[PDB]
């Protein structure tokens, strides 16, 4: 009745819809958003200023693919708005091109995924960019090279990309076409695997104890069980904290899970850590720099059932928090994801795929060949693979063209990056 | 000094469960040399389990779920393969050969353990094969089939009014609560982790109903605990129980899962640890019989068995552990203690102290 | 790869941050707030203008009672802006006044705010404004009109403040100083009560089916049971939508629960509704212009027991939508709150008091005379009422000044407004 | 025809339970009247419930809970206040003068209705001062302190195999359910509200254990199911049940507090619908035990009994009451029947579509 303090939550929205209307009906909004523009209030072409100043004042950035160039360039120069971010990361036969633009604007996340697909390529492409290649990496370093010395390291062949099928686990690897290098049997049910930095990690066994855990690669290492016995728990692989998460999960006694395991393969132990906001089960899970976003799966319903979720859940690991969007998934229910770039090519139901980049509000359709898909992404390609045995094909994301590409397993249980 | 029983057969090595398996009995055998290679052998006195009966087993279970698994043999698996979904034998615990044989032995030292207990035998009898609490009374749970525990328990009710099941484990004891759930001749304190752990029972607030309304104690607990807390949490809980109880022959079932580094459980216990608590319970001096179930991690069990057994021999074991014949599986350690890992105890000091004071407040109610 | 749509959703943040620095370390800015500084880009003073731009500008308002007026004059002739809501709300020996502001000024909120203020202290304060209080209702309207008559109601004398002790509830009645007429005594338990409406409903009975409702004004009356059983459920009344809800609860089960029902006096019916984010039990309600606030009690904590909560919890009723605000109550624990104006004076633990509005961010503190409170609102007064037999206080909003003010109770259990 | 038993003691009306009471026995008083004054009784035989005896009670109860149920009278509460705690009497189903008189006739309804049932004398035997499920076995529990049912039960098993238990009623019958819980020879199919309601059991995946691990069917509800919803639930369900069981003798209890508009309740079923279950279970013409639980708004439950009473004797019955003794009552309508009220039904037909499918896939393992 005397003294209290007035926070008005909606100032900033009336103020920034306020000032869109105003301006495009009829110096403050640039210099708001951008420190070159406020410091000064040719390199840039007409068309994408259009954008730029649409960003200024609107904040609405739609691409075509043709202009990612200048969508860097000017983003890197007149200002360092997310919109650079955005380019970048969306940026992250072109590597070597790539690799000196990161370098000459100084992006230490466009610059690494370059470092990574030129590395990945450098047979099929055979200074201090060339020496840092040859330090991360590589199959014919020596070759290269002739084509310093202590300069080099050597990785063997790191096994692309596994498959479950049917028990047997298959090393599929990629060559720049599939090969079939590798092979071995599991006396053991999965209930989950990830691949951890070229390594197989499945979960499993019986069904009552779903806690073993394997690192078959001589196979059978024999790891760390988890606390928990979930059944279609989200399994992700972090190497940038070089940890192996659960999420999700569905109890014994057919009751959804929140709870959240991590892995240490430094350590070799697991750590329980934050909840899940709402409980789902099969959910696919794509760590995107770090943070876990849980797609789909199921949900309570009826007080007793499950019904197919729509729902994305998203886990903080700095921060170890979780919370869930404001938006809905296209579609429902059991459902497949890979991360690729700043992207998650989401399969689910029948000739259905959507482009979902989690950062941002928006999903993306791409026609399928019009046939229960499983989607895997590689270095710098996607394989989608059919779940009965053609049985691979390679995703053009640029043209959406199913290009037809070795398969001695009937069935396909897991295909994990 | 104290009387001190064992009981072990050596075919019970022989009993391969099945390809990747949780569950190795022969273990044990990995665990009797330790006895004799340090010497422990000698100042015991050593028996085998004789084969339990079919009748034997017809006290607790039904007569027609023996029956069952007695005339299931690994070539004849088509014909029951009906009742296979009925008793949930075949899949989560498979079925093997010789199965019935293994439970003529795992179950016959805890019946023929607790003759001598009762009896004015033994303060201690040792049973490293047994162990199993999760059978039920007509159906296999975990990987047990029949449910030495409770026949040791109602084998031993015929000699002493009141009976304290203790439950030293991960996983919450199923076939003994339940069994004993309803009367107040067995109080069942257990001890285990709890969550969306294996058996999904084991609440706080499962503190029993009917006459033994208040005789049904459950401590859950979280992933990595570490040997104080175990400790401090066993030691005075345990003597409030017993204290409001007046126990007359409690039964320990020590399982080594508990330790740190086994394949399937998650506790941090050390070696030193585990025996910490067998020798808490012999303070008391009242007749001990000692179930050993769990058993995965084969290089921690037998090491944390046969300091289980020197504990209950009262005698010294260096830590340097004699070369023996499965020296090559203990590794360039040479060690007969392991060092706990680095793994995190979940369970704060608020959340163990709350549990233990809602503990006392139930014990309070105790006629 | 090819074509998404980037909503930025921190385009707005990021710049209103930048219109605030630059504006204030140096007309659109005033412009995106009120429509008449945008039609023309005296009335107000110098000290009033500034808050004004502080608020067009920062959205920073604090307020001392002696500018209401201007905030809230200005606030309507400016701008149409949240700031006039507020003030109004605020606003919300004087009525005689604020009602010829609200008719000049065409507030229909404070308008029915100062009529009832104006009708109850009719007696004390003995055209078209004294028809409209005539209408509404009264205590001597005849003879206030003396000092047409078709245009008078009576409700004869409607019990302002009820109160459970010890069993019987006794109806105290507010005289312009206190007064004890009525009195009923209860065979049963009570585990809530809601004063509705000038009628007494109270919930409760044996405590494993705590759901016997009675109207007890001949009392006994029966009412329809609710559909669960919780003890320390909130109840609320909202005769904006004729009905009493029932929100959170702690289960027979020593679990929380997040169920709410609402009652309906015209049907006699209870029906579900959503449920609350966050399980709560004992939490004070407050109906703030139909959307519920919970607040404080008890939540789960170590997976099987209670700590002190400190929550808000707001049920939206028109929408029947619940969520949990960002921030946290400044204590926790036991707690009591009473609707006056739109504040909610809470009280708990002890010589602690806060008034906190909750449609903004900010909780007020005022000091006790130093001595378990239960507060309780009336039409225009504040009484705190001590848990065990001065029985009585009054507090006055402007000065803090706690004044003593009949008991015959030994304890108090339930202080309705 | 359908030879019907009436049991009935007028003294039963004088038992008050105590001031604000939901429970109101004389309450069935007013219901005998209509009985009488529509002209039912001369077409029917009617008896009166006989005492029961503490022997008798001593089948499912425990020998120490009733000997403290005798021993308590209204004067002296004082010394068994101790008692009073372990048993839950006295506060939430608190005592009053004549309890144990009033279990002597609650139950001596139940089990002296099925000693004709059993044998070959009736084909439907109706006890309205029965219908008490919720009573435990050592504890009262509800408004319940002897399980008429539960002894009628076992009376009955005496005489039949397999055994079907209906409970048509808000609440889960716990006592019945937990009685028969891990048996086969009682299924015990319940139609209640679920949810954070009194018995707080009966969940959906409460579906038995044991030998009876398929032998406990409940139909979990929300609040204000319609006549239509619960009879096209009720009618499929029940024979599915039947036929995959082939029940010899059914116990429906009838509870009228899933009436629309009870003081307790709150189901919108109206009199016509409530006698549409009964009427679905005679066209399957079996035995049926008839036990009237709850009933706590005096008006609607005694209409509806009386009407269960007609449809029992396949007899019509005017609309308009005629003037009765409790006609003020009754009020300005004078109608035997009552309207629905206007509440909201929360089950949903996808919600009772995918119950009945579970119900169904759980009946399916029957042998
Ligand atoms: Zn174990
Ligand atoms: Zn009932």
């Amino acid at each position: 009745f005397v003294n209290y303090t007035f926070k008005d939550r909606s100032h900033s929205g009336r103020v920034a819809q306020g000032i869109m209307k105003l301006c495009l009906e009829e110096r403050l909004v640039l210099s708001a958003q951008s420190c070159f523009f406020r410091s000064m209030f040719q390199d840039v072409s007409e068309s994408v200023f259009q954008l730029l100043v649409d960003y200024i004042y609107h904040g609405t950035v739609k691409l075509r693919a043709e202009e990612l160039q200048e969508i860097y360039e000017v983003s890197d120069m007149y200002q360092l708005t997310s919109l650079f971010e955005e380019c970048s990361r969306f940026l992250a036969g072109n590597c070597l091109q790539v690799m000196w633009l990161a370098d000459r604007h100084s992006d230490p996340e466009l610059y690494t995924a370059a470092k990574h697909c030129a590395k990945t390529h450098l047979a099929q492409l055979q200074h201090r960019l060339l020496t840092d290649i040859i330090s991360d990496g590589v199959q014919n370093p020596t070759e290269a090279i002739e084509a310093l010395r202590t300069s080099l390291k050597e990785i063997g062949e790191n096994v692309h990309i596994y498959l479950i099928g049917k028990s047997l686990a298959v090393s599929l690897h990629c060559a720049e076409s599939i090969s079939v290098s590798g092979q071995n049997s599991l006396c053991h049910q999965i209930t989950a695997a990830c691949k951890h930095g070229g390594d197989l990690y499945v979960v499993g066994g019986s069904i009552p104890r779903p806690r073993r855990m394997w690192k078959c690669n001589v196979d059978w290492e024999w790891c760390a069980p988890l606390p928990r016995d979930r059944l279609q728990h989200t399994l992700v692989s972090v190497p940038g904290k070089d940890a192996i998460y659960s999420l999700g999960g569905k109890t014994l006694q057919d009751t959804l899970s929140n709870a959240v395991i991590y892995y240490r393969v430094g350590d070799n132990v697991w750590t329980e850590t934050t909840q899940l906001e709402v409980a789902v089960s099969g959910a696919a899970g794509a760590n995107l720099n770090g943070i876990i976003y849980l797609l789909g799966g199921e949900e309570n319903d009826l007080d007793f059932f499950t019904k197919p979720s729509r729902l994305i859940q998203c886990f903080d690991t700095e921060t170890d928090k979780c919370h869930v969007k404001p938006y809905v998934l296209p579609f429902a229910g059991r459902m497949h994801a890979a991360v690729h770039k700043d992207l998650v090519f989401i399969v689910a139901e029948g000739d259905s795929l959507v482009c979902y980049n989690p950062l941002l509000d928006s999903f993306t359709r791409l026609c399928l060949p019009e046939a229960l898909w499983k989607i895997a992404s590689c270095n710098g390609s996607i394989y989608v693979f059919r779940d009965r045995y053609a049985n691979t094909y390679k995703l053009d994301p640029a043209t959406s063209a199913v290009t037809v590409t070795k398969v001695l397993l009937t069935n396909l249980q897991f295909v994990l990056a | 000094k104290k009387k001190v029983c064992y009981y072990y057969d050596g075919d019970i090595g022989n009993y391969y469960y099945g390809q990747g398996h949780p569950m190795k009995p022969h273990r044990i055998r990995m665990t009797h040399n330790l006895l004799l290679n340090y010497g422990l052998y000698r100042k015991m006195e050593i028996y085998r389990p004789h084969k339990a009966t079919a009748e034997e087993m017809t006290k607790y279970h039904s007569d027609e779920y023996i029956k069952f698994l007695r005339s299931i043999r690994p070539d004849n698996m088509s014909e029951y393969s009906k009742q296979m979904q009925r008793f949930n034998v075949g899949e989560d615990c498979p079925v093997f050969d010789g199965l019935f044989e293994f439970c003529q032995l795992s179950t016959g030292g805890s019946v023929a353990g607790a003759v001598k207990l009762n009896r004015q035998q033994t303060d201690m009898a040792v049973n490293w094969a047994g162990g199993l609490h999760h059978a039920k009374k007509s159906e296999a749970s975990g990987f047990c089939y029949v449910n030495d525990i409770v026949l040791a328990i109602l084998e031993l009710l015929k000699y002493h009014q009141r009976v304290l099941y203790i439950d030293i484990d991960i996983h919450h004891g199923d076939g003994v609560e339940e069994a004993f759930y309803t009367t107040d001749r067995v109080m069942t304190v257990s001890f285990h982790k709890y969550g969306e752990y294996f058996p999904g029972t084991g609440d706080l607030r499962d503190i029993g109903a009917g006459k033994g309304k208040y005789y049904a104690v459950n401590f859950p607990m979280r992933d990595g605990i570490d040997d104080e807390s175990y400790g401090q949490i066993f030691k005075p809980i345990i003597s409030k129980v017993m204290e409001m109880y007046q126990p007359s022959a409690v039964v320990l079932q020590c399982g080594a899962d508990s330790l740190s580094g086994d394949r399937l459980g998650c506790f941090n216990l050390t070696v030193k640890g585990h025996a910490k608590c067998v020798e808490v319970v012999k303070t008391f001096n009242l007749p001990l019989l000692m179930l050993g179930g769990g058993g995965y991690t084969i290089r921690n069990v037998a090491r944390c068995w046969t300091y289980e057994t020197a504990v209950a021999l009262d005698c010294e074991i260096p830590n340097e552990l004699p070369y023996n014949d499965y020296f090559e599986y203990f590794g360039p350690d040479f060690k007969l203690h392991i060092s706990p890992s680095n793994m995190t105890n979940q369970n704060t000091p608020e959340y163990m102290e709350k549990i233990k004071q809602r503990l006392f407040e139930n014990l309070r109610m105790l006629p």
